[PDB]
């Protein structure tokens, strides 16, 4: 998801209702900038069938 | 007296991608007493170079965040680079 | 001409490329790019 030939989905929110950006302070984004990079986990996927 | 205060190290020439790849400094300078002393390691930062907000970023020393009272002269010192993995060496004067 | 009362048009900025000096009046050129082919408009 989604298909081979079509650009990969995004996320940028983080509420119930999409809104609120995701926040970052100060000492996290020099260290992100220092050239770092942030690694990414799956917990758990609910769904239905 | 001069005293030295950072290094724009490098700034954009057309092709530097493996600055990319460089995460921590470690620099030994001369204090101005008890010279020639070894210092730490810090991370290196993003600064626009020579100051003017219309230019592109480069990576930066910012020798005054580490553990030194003193200042610094015109004389002996040494910086060497870390890649991620290895120790490498690159500057001296 | 920095008017706030005009169009808005192409501008070069010299300043933002690979230099540490600045320029005078002598041979300078100054490149197009199309989208896939290359072509060129000023000289000195």
């Amino acid at each position: 998801y989604p298909k081979k030939g079509l650009s990969p989905l995004a996320l940028n929110t983080m509420d119930q209702f999409s809104s609120r950006l995701i926040p970052i302070n100060y000492d996290q984004l020099k260290k992100l900038d220092a050239g770092k990079q942030i690694k990414l986990e799956t917990t758990q996927v609910s769904g239905n069938f | 007296n001069t005293y030295i205060n950072g290094m724009y190290f490098a700034p954009t020439q057309t092709n530097k991608e493996a600055l990319d790849y460089i995460q921590k400094y470690r620099v030994e300078a001369t204090l101005q007493y008890s010279g020639f002393k070894d210092i730490g390691t810090k991370d290196k930062e993003m600064r626009n170079y020579l100051g003017d907000p219309n230019q592109p970023k480069t990576n930066y020393v910012n020798l005054r965040s580490y553990f030194t009272g003193g200042e610094n002269i015109m004389t002996y010192k040494k910086l060497r680079i870390y890649a991620i993995t290895p120790d490498d060496r690159e500057l001296l004067v």
